[PDB]
Formats: structure tokens, C-alpha cells, sequence
């Protein structure tokens, strides 16, 4: 119910494969969205509380021992009206719903008190470490799981990209300390080592 | 006769002493083989063209389509449409594609309006109800429905969006009631009636999106596979993906979301196989020049021929016409 | 030994290997370095 | 890709039919063609 | 909305200026499918 | 104009949609780049 925040950097983390082709042993340029080097990103302990933005997709990282953390929610308004996203996951299963939810303030998971319009339905120390993005109707997640802030480069591989059709600048997490980045459009110098795995990246804007 | 390829080449009956890089030799392919994905069940097209009912433009209605056979030809026989107006690809060709997924978005529309369901549109029914990326690929059907959706009375079930705050976003939709804010509603229902003109009757729209194999493919037209063969230039069908060449096992390590791999020049080197999951890697067929050394034709029609940068064990040997270009 | 190079345009039964596979060749020179020295 | 449709004549051929390959494919060529001749003309510089 | 239109012989020719042209009303006056516009596109024509 | 309807591009983006637009520009990017490869070749001619 409560939360307090405070800032940290980030030295070079959050960089994740733009494609499903093999490389090995070069240097590619590309540009897409990341999460620029060297960033000013949050550190939230929550305690037993607004919406948080979501100008445009988001970098989340957490270092939890159990399922403390469970799922987000997005949207605009949240209230009645604007169709909103919920995202709930327990033990590896995954619900998603893009509903007219009635979110409760402040939710949390012993969410909303009901829902509308459905139509749609989808069943599926350590570092966690997410990436969510929104284009073109298209929410699209990557992840990775790294054992241990840190420096060196660990790379993030893609889950789902789900056809949602909404609009979304509001989201909220539902379960505590944990890190928020926000991404940024830029072109980066990728190097691809023999066994086609990312080792280095150079900011082309730093 | 190489003696013969030296003078087409020079475009004169006589020619003096020297040596002349005359043309290229190649290998051509044995045989021919297909990979495709092995799978049973239909695509569920009957119940897209074929529904009772249609959704409105401002509410429309999406069907994913994955794991599936497609037969793109059966869709002639169940609506009564003239052509399909595709963007990216052409609609003869659709048997011979595999896609990742396919989406078919229905609803209705007025008769004049059907020109705004293109790349690059504007206005209200492009700008508030139902928007398309600039770059698109994909097929748009329309067919006019004026003895279902016209009433002598008239229909008033059809809504579309006329005011809206800011335009939309390609595949965004919105279904709010709200009163737009001296104060209209948001929503305006077509008034369909029997006796209007062409330009004024309902028309009825199906438009398929497909994704242009950047992933393991689940539709896929109706092709059947072949055997494989590996250690001889063939020509090879991956699930689209048309080639020439040798393929060899492969050491390389492909990550469960990987399908293939790059040259430096967007050229394909290895390949996962649809059905064995296995990494092949794919070689060029042998090829080279060849001179051809002559002391003149004024003095004789004796020759030598030199084949560049080839190992004399390896030079060709197939005595077949099919085998080599010269 | 100071000068490195590339390739003579031998026999060749990686960027070179691009090179041939699009058409792109080199040949060797007329007079070897025995000759020459 | 030079304005065409992609970079790889396989895929050209197997998406479209013969009367807009044949468009998509004379991109290519001019722009390979001009690629080939900058380089024989520099290539001659170079040799003076 | 003209009651009899003039033959082709002698066709009609009308003058328009010093006016605030909107050309989505004329979707409602007649029951045509489409223009057919050179020189421009119809979807830029308020734009101009 | 090298045979596009005008020289400026801000035109050509005011009168056409994009899928017009981009058909248009092509032809000024290629005379332009034909324009600039010319020159720099006659100053590599020049230098030597
Ligand atoms: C990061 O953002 C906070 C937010 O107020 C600001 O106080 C701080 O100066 C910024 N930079 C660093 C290095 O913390
Ligand atoms: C690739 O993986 C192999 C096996 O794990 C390893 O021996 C090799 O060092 C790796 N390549 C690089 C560049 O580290
Ligand atoms: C559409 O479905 C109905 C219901 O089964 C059927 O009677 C009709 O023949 C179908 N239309 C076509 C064209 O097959
Ligand atoms: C059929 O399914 C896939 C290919 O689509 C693959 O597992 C294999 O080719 C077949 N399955 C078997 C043999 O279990
Ligand atoms: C040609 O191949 C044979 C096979 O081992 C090899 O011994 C020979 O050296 C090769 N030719 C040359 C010029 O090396
Ligand atoms: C415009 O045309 C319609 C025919 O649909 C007619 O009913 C109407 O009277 C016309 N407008 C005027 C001002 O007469």
C-alpha cells in the first residue's frame, strides 16, 4: 500500500535480440527501441501507490527468491470505459484478458471487481529481467533470467507478441523491491562471437 | 567445339594467337525434393465468407487462423465476389506460400467507402473505425450483400464512428459510448433501404493478413514433402525458401526461435528442417572459367583449355549433356 | 615478411569465400618471386 | 533492395507473377549494373 | 442535384471561386463509386 | 524533374498519398545521385 523510490544507473544492460536469424562472427547495425547506456532508471521498495506511465514500452527488473511478484495491468483509464489489458501468472501459467475491467485501487492478489468485453482469452541471487514494447497493435514481451546493477551483457530472447488493439499509456504491477527503465528509439553496433551470441554493443548516440 | 565458342565469342571466323578467357562452367542438379511441415486439418474458411451475420465497421470482427492446411481456391465457391485486391503478393501464388499465422478481419461497409480500406487512406472510415499500416501485405474481398442487409422499412443495425478526439492506429479499435463533447453522439447508424443507388447499398469485407515467414511456419498450402538428400547439388524447397545447391550437416547451434541464418550479403547458409529439426548447411555447386589457348587459325585448329583455379582430381568428369553448361 | 597480403589467386579447393561464390576472382602474376629475386 | 519489393530474386519469383517480376527484377539489374561499372571506373584510376 | 444535365454537344460549364470547398459532402449527392482524379490524389484534396 | 511531376519534394508529399509519393521520389533520388557521381568523378580526373 506503500511505496518509496529512490535512483540508480544502469551500466549497460537491457539489450535484447532484434531478430529470429543466425549470425555469428560480425558486426551489425540496427535500430529499434532500447534502453540507452548509462540511464537515470527507479528502484521501488513497496511496503504494507499511483498508476506508474507507460510512455512507451517498458525495462523491468526484479531479484526475488519466489513468485512474490505476479502479473500487471494496462490501459488508459482503467476505470470503466477503455478496454484494458490484465496479465496474471503463478507458477509459470500465464492468464491474459483484454477486458473494460473495473480495476480496484490499489490491487493486489490474495485485481478488478468486474469486467466486460472480453474478447479475448490466452492460457501458457537470480535476475529477472523484462522487456515489453507496444507497436502497431502488436504487445510483445522479452525476458531473460540471469544468475548474479551488474555490468557485462546478458541478451534477451522473445516469449509472444500478442494482437491486443488498444492503447496504452498506464500500467501497474500487481504481487517488494524492484527496478523501472524506460525505452527510447536509437540505432546500436551489435558483435556476434562465433557461437552467434551477442557479446558486445555500442551506443550510436552516447 | 571450344575452337568454335572462341570465335562467337570474338563475333569473326578468324582468330590470331593469344589465349582467350572464353566462358564460365558450372554443375548443374540431379534431383529436386520438397520439405514441408506434416499436417492434417483443414483451414476453417467456411465460417468467415459464410456467417449469418456480419460485425459492425466500428466493432470489427477478428479470426486467427493457425495450424492449418490452406486452400486458398475453395474460397471462390462461397461468396459471390469478382476478385481479390491483394497488396504485396499476388493471388495465384497463395498455394505455393507458407505463413506463420493468418488473420480475417469481417465487417460492413457502405459501397463508396470500400476504396478507404487501402494503404495510404484517409477519412472517417480509414481515420475512427478501422485503419491499415502504410506498408501492408495481405488480400482485401468485398461483395455487395443488398438482398441480406436491406430492408424495405429500412436497416438501422450498421453503426460506424463519425467523431472521434484523434485518428486511430493500424489494427486499434475502440467500442466506448461516451458523448463526445452542443453535445452529438459518437455513433451513427447507415440507413440501408432497397431502392438506393449503387454507391449507396451495404457491401460486405474480408480482409486476410498474413506474416512473411520470419518464424516456423503452421499454415501452409497443399504441398506434399519428399526425401531428403544431402551430399548432392539439388534443388532444394524449404518451406518456400527456393534453391540451388549441396547440403551437408551442420555443427552450428540454433536457438529454439531460430529457423535459419545469414551471409554477410542476406545470403541463406544454413536451414532447420520442418520435420527433423536438424541444421543443414548449404554450399554452392561447383563452377569455374576456362581459356582456351590457341596458336591461330591461320596455322592450325589445335587448342588447349585451361580451367582456372581447379584442382586437376577435381575437374569435372560427367560425361552426361545434363551434367555441365559448356 | 613486413608486407602481408591477401591471397595470389591460387588454387582454393570467411570473406574470400563470398567473393568466389558471387563471381569475384583474382589471378596470380606472370613472373614468381624466385624469378624476380 | 534499390526500391524493389526485397533483395532476393527467389523470393520475387515466388510471390509474384511473371508480368510484375519482370518490374521488380529490372531494379535490381540497373542497380547491380551501376555498382559494377563505379567500380571498373575507379579501378582504372587507380591503375593510371 | 440538377434536375436535367446538358448534352455532350453542348456541355454545361460552371465557375467557382471565393469559396471554403469541402469535397466529402458530394459522397451524398449522387451514388457514384469512385473519382477518378490525374494530377492529385481525392484523399489529399482538402489539403489544398 | 527526371520526368516526375515536380522538383520539390514538399509538392509531390502535399499532392500524392504515399504510395504515389514514394514512386515519384524514386526517380529524383536517382537523378540526384547520378548528378553527384558525375561531378566526383570529374574531380578525381582533375586531381590526377
Ligand atoms: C536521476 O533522477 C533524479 C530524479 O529527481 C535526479 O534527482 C537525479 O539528479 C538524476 N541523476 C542521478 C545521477 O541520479
Ligand atoms: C562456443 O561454444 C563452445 C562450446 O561451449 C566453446 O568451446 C567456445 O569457446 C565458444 N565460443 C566462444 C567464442 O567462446
Ligand atoms: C452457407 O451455410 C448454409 C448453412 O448450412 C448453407 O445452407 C449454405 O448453402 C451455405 N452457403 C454456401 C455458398 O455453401
Ligand atoms: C510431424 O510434425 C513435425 C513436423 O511438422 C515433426 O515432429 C515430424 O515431422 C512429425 N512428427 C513426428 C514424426 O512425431
Ligand atoms: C589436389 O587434391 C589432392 C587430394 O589430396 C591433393 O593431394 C593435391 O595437393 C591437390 N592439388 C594441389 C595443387 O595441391
Ligand atoms: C437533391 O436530390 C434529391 C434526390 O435524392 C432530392 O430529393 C432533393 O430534393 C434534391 N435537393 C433539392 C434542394 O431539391
Amino acid at each position: 500500500i506503500t511505496r518509496t523510490q529512490s535512483y540508480t544507473n544502469s551500466f549497460t544492460r537491457g539489450v535484447y535480440y532484434p531478430d529470429k536469424v543466425f549470425r555469428s562472427s560480425v558486426l551489425h547495425s540496427t535500430q529499434d527501441l532500447f534502453l540507452p547506456f548509462f540511464s537515470n532508471v527507479t528502484w521501488f521498495h513497496a511496503i504494507h501507490n499511483p498508476a506508474l506511465p507507460f510512455n512507451d514500452g517498458v525495462y523491468f527488473a526484479s531479484t526475488e527468491k519466489s513468485n512474490i511478484i505476479r502479473g500487471w495491468i494496462f490501459g488508459t483509464t482503467l476505470d470503466s470505459k477503455t478496454q484494458s489489458l490484465l496479465i496474471v501468472n503463478n507458477a509459470t501459467n500465464v492468464v491474459i484478458k483484454v477486458c473494460e475491467f473495473q480495476f480496484c485501487n490499489d490491487p493486489f492478489l490474495d485485481v478488478y471487481s468486474s469486467a466486460n468485453n472480453c474478447t479475448f482469452e490466452y492460457v501458457s541471487k537470480n535476475l529477472r529481467e523484462f522487456v515489453f514494447k507496444n507497436i502497431d497493435g502488436y504487445f510483445k514481451i522479452y525476458s531473460k533470467h540471469t544468475p548474479i546493477l551488474p555490468q557485462g551483457f546478458s541478451a534477451l530472447e522473445p516469449l509472444v507478441d500478442l494482437p491486443i488493439g488498444i492503447n496504452i499509456t498506464r500500467f501497474q504491477t500487481l504481487l517488494a523491491a524492484y527496478y523501472v527503465g524506460y525505452l527510447q528509439p536509437r540505432t546500436f553496433l551489435l558483435k556476434y562471437n562465433e557461437n552467434g551470441t551477442i557479446t558486445d554493443a555500442v551506443d550510436c548516440a552516447l | 567445339d571450344p575452337l568454335s565458342e572462341t570465335k562467337c565469342t570474338l563475333k569473326s571466323f578468324t582468330v590470331e594467337k593469344g589465349i582467350y578467357q572464353t566462358s564460365n562452367f558450372r554443375v548443374q542438379p540431379t534431383e529436386s525434393i520438397v520439405r514441408f511441415p506434416n499436417i492434417t486439418n483443414l483451414c476453417p474458411f467456411h465460417e468467415v465468407f459464410n456467417a449469418t451475420t456480419f460485425a459492425s465497421v466500428y466493432a470489427w470482427n477478428r479470426k486467427r487462423i493457425s495450424n492449418c492446411v490452406a486452400d486458398y481456391s475453395v474460397i471462390y465457391n462461397f461468396a459471390p465476389f469478382f476478385a481479390f485486391k491483394c497488396y504485396g503478393v499476388s493471388p495465384t501464388k497463395l498455394n505455393d506460400l507458407c505463413f506463420t499465422n493468418v488473420y480475417a478481419d469481417s465487417f460492413v461497409i457502405r459501397g463508396n467507402e470500400v476504396s478507404q480500406i487501402a494503404p495510404g487512406q484517409t477519412g472517417n472510415i480509414a481515420d475512427y473505425n478501422y485503419k491499415l499500416p502504410d506498408d501492408f501485405t495481405g488480400c482485401v474481398i468485398a461483395w455487395n450483400s443488398n438482398k441480406l442487409d436491406s430492408k424495405p422499412s429500412g436497416n438501422y443495425n450498421y453503426l460506424y464512428r463519425l467523431f472521434r478526439k484523434s485518428k486511430l492506429k493500424p489494427f486499434e479499435r475502440d467500442i466506448s459510448t461516451e458523448i463526445y463533447q452542443n453535445c452529438y453522439s459518437p455513433l451513427q447508424s447507415y440507413g440501408f433501404r432497397p431502392t438506393y443507388g449503387v454507391g449507396h447499398q451495404p457491401y460486405r469485407v474480408v480482409v486476410l493478413s498474413f506474416e512473411l515467414l520470419h518464424a516456423p511456419a503452421t499454415v501452409c498450402g497443399p504441398k506434399k514433402s519428399t526425401n531428403l538428400v544431402k551430399n548432392k547439388c539439388v534443388n532444394f524447397n524449404f518451406n518456400g525458401l527456393t534453391g540451388t545447391g549441396v547440403l551437408t550437416e551442420s555443427n552450428k547451434k540454433f536457438l529454439p526461435f531460430q529457423q535459419f541464418g545469414r551471409d554477410i550479403a542476406d545470403t541463406t547458409d544454413a536451414v532447420r528442417d520442418p520435420q527433423t529439426l536438424e541444421i543443414l548447411d548449404i554450399t554452392p555447386c561447383s563452377f569455374g572459367g576456362v581459356s582456351v589457348i590457341t596458336p591461330g587459325t591461320n596455322t592450325s585448329n589445335q587448342v588447349a583449355v585451361l580451367y582456372q583455379g581447379v584442382n586437376c582430381t577435381e575437374v569435372p568428369v560427367a560425361i552426361h549433356a545434363d551434367q555441365l553448361t559448356p | 615478411n613486413k608486407v602481408t597480403l591477401a591471397d595470389a589467386g591460387f588454387i582454393k579447393q570467411d570473406l574470400i569465400c563470398a567473393q568466389k561464390f558471387n563471381g569475384l576472382t583474382v589471378l596470380p602474376p606472370l613472373l614468381t618471386d624466385e624469378m624476380i629475386a | 533492395k534499390f526500391g524493389a519489393i526485397s533483395s532476393v530474386l527467389n523470393d520475387i519469383l515466388s510471390r509474384l507473377d511473371p508480368p510484375e517480376a519482370e518490374v521488380q527484377i529490372d531494379r535490381l539489374i540497373t542497380g547491380r549494373l551501376q555498382s559494377l561499372q563505379t567500380y571498373v571506373t575507379q579501378q582504372l584510376i587507380r591503375a593510371a
